[PDB]
């Protein structure tokens, strides 16, 4: 199991396309249907920022929330005394790109419950191995993740 | 609502330290690194180091390593910036600003604090009214003021009304009087209908001699 | 360290035009890339983060593009609010840098300054001193001559003068002149008098008193 690189994506492709995550499908509002296909993750092994007290952060697709536990597992496994961190979950700030799969809880932006920045590569790499269908190494401060939409599973 | 408030602006002799700080408000300060940035107006903007309140980890831009001290009380959620051994290079603004776990660029950042290396002593200054007359009036509307004179080293500050005046408000930047001493003027036009009704006073801070001045500016 | 080389260093432009400033980092940056505005005496603000995404409020006007060295900030329509030094910022390698900076200015029609004179204060006289100030407010372009006469005499080296930054909503400057006379000399003369040539008005403008 090696590090991801920084700025390293895996599968190699872009994250909309098929081998990845695919397309996305559309914004994902409070006030809408679809809204009601998100539900919050619980999971008592892994620390949720959730700076804008909303509970936003835990909304997520249950494809999103399979992967997201196993590598809250990992994790552990990986380091222990450290959890699993998940700074963004489903978005309605707009603090994203234009079409970001976090806007529809196909997203998670994450790091290791003691912010070591040291970890996130390894990080990263527990990721694609948990199942999420893409893993970035974005930023030096977070690893995006994301997964399928539930009608193309 | 996020704030990061810094402390006013220094007058420092050369070779001395300095501290200044900067307390975070309107989000949970413990969470989020500050960084510390410097801007003269030859070599703008330029990165000194951040501090991670969180896990107390500290990282230096070397050109900073030798000059900067970073640390935070968390207890008052303040942080601060030590710069010991001041130079004539080291007068400049001072900015803390907040990264938002995305990286390391900032969203929100701290009002600055200048910090002028001097030998020389601070200066309060004299506050004069540039009252409306009959010879500051133009289309109905009348012209007043306060002259700031005689001050080192800068900032004055000067708001109207305690800040509830800011339309038409012109504080002129500072003059270097042959002295060594600067001197600005802070005008604001108004209706000449109600010269009768309103109150016009300016409100001067310099910190540096520890002045705060208030003058009520009166039809003569 | 990383350079940042941002071009050009400064524009001059009409409100309606578009905006385009380029920052050129001196090896890869992937899209590490930040671009901020600071508008006269503010902090910076955040615009355009990851070289392309807007950050929240930010209007569509503002852009990014770019990947690896070469980027691109541009303001669609420029508004007269959007008066401001914008820097890039590179956060691929440590430390952190910023480009040098673009000073964008407005240009806009001519306007006439509203010329005022303030006589020195009494308590100002009685510290021995006298200031005399001649206003210039809300005029365009920067250009304007002010002359102190003093019972018609021209004045030369009792006088400073200051400008202020451009305003953010009528894109204006405005502009401070004081004499500065001992309070004997002050009251050696009678008439005090400001002349403003100024590209708005038809001929200079004098604004005077009598001392008394
Ligand atoms: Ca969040
Ligand atoms: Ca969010
Ligand atoms: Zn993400």
């Amino acid at each position: 199991l090696t590090p991801l690189a920084y700025k390293q994506f895996i599968p190699n492709v872009a994250e909309k396309t098929l081998g990845a995550s695919g397309r996305y499908e559309g914004k994902i509002s409070r006030n809408s249907e679809r809204f009601k296909e998100l539900t919050p993750n619980y999971n008592p092994d892994i620390i949720f920022k959730d700076e804008e007290n909303t509970g936003a952060d835990r909304l997520m697709t249950q494809r999103c929330k399979d992967k997201l536990n196993a590598l809250a597992i990992s994790v552990m496994n990986q380091w222990p005394g450290v959890k699993l961190r998940v700074t963004e979950g489903w978005d309605e700030d707009g603090h994203h790109s234009e079409e970001s799969l976090h806007y529809e809880g196909r997203a998670v932006d994450i790091t290791t419950s003691d912010r070591d920045r040291s970890k996130y590569g390894m990080l990263a790499r527990l990721a694609v191995e948990a199942g999420f269908d893409w893993v970035y190494y974005e930023s030096k401060a977070h690893i995006h993740c994301s997964v399928k939409a539930e009608n193309s599973v | 609502q996020v704030q990061l408030q810094q402390s006013g602006p220094e007058l420092v002799r050369p070779g001395v330290s300095v501290k200044i700080s900067c307390k975070g408000s309107g989000y949970t300060f413990i969470d989020e690194a500050l960084h510390w940035v410097k801007q003269s107006h030859a070599e703008s903007l330029e990165w000194i180091g951040v501090i991670r309140p969180y896990s107390g980890e500290t990282n230096y831009n070397q050109k900073f390593k030798d000059k900067a001290t970073m640390t935070v009380d968390i207890s008052s959620s303040t942080a601060y910036l030590e710069l010991a051994r001041l130079t004539s290079e080291d007068s400049a603004i001072y900015y803390c600003a907040r990264d938002w776990e995305r990286g390391d660029f900032f969203d929100y950042w701290g009002q600055g604090t200048l910090v002028t290396v001097s030998s020389a002593s601070t200066k309060g200054p004299s506050v004069f009214p540039l009252a409306p007359s009959s010879k500051s009036t133009s289309g109905g509307t009348a012209a007043l003021g306060c002259l700031v004179k005689d001050y080192f080293p800068e900032p004055v500050t000067v708001s109207w009304n305690s800040g509830a005046l800011t339309s038409g408000v012109h504080t002129f930047p500072a003059v270097l009087q042959s002295s060594g001493l600067y001197s600005l003027s802070s005008v604001v036009t108004v209706p000449s209908s109600s010269l009768g009704t309103q109150t016009y006073i300016c409100n001067v801070n310099h910190k540096p001699s520890n002045t705060k001045v208030d003058k009520k500016v009166e039809p003569k | 360290d990383i350079v940042m080389t941002q071009t050009p260093k400064f524009l001059l432009v009409s409100a309606g035009d578009k905006v385009t400033i380029t920052c050129k980092a001196s090896q890869s940056v992937s899209n590490d890339l930040t671009w901020y505005q600071q508008k006269p005496g503010q902090s910076p603000k955040l615009l355009i983060y990851y070289a392309s995404n807007r950050y929240t409020g930010v209007p569509d006007r503002f852009t990014g593009s770019g990947y690896g060295t070469d980027f691109t900030f541009t303001i669609s329509t420029v508004q007269a609010e959007d008066l401001a030094v914008y820097f890039c910022q590179q956060d691929y390698g440590s430390p952190p840098t910023f480009g040098g900076g673009t000073k964008v200015e407005i240009k806009r029609t001519v306007a006439a300054p509203s010329v005022f004179i303030f006589p020195p204060s009494d308590e100002q006289l009685k510290s021995g001193t006298a200031s005399v100030v001649c206003l210039l407010n809300n005029f365009y372009p920067r250009e304007a001559k002010v002359q102190w006469k003093v019972d018609n005499a021209l004045q030369s080296g009792n006088s400073q003068e200051s400008v202020t930054e451009q305003d953010s909503k009528d894109s204006t400057y405005s502009l401070s002149s004081t004499l500065t006379l001992s309070k004997a000399d002050y009251e050696k003369h009678k008439v005090y008098a400001c002349e403003v040539t100024h590209q708005g008005l038809s001929s200079p403008v004098t604004k005077s008193f009598n001392r008394g």
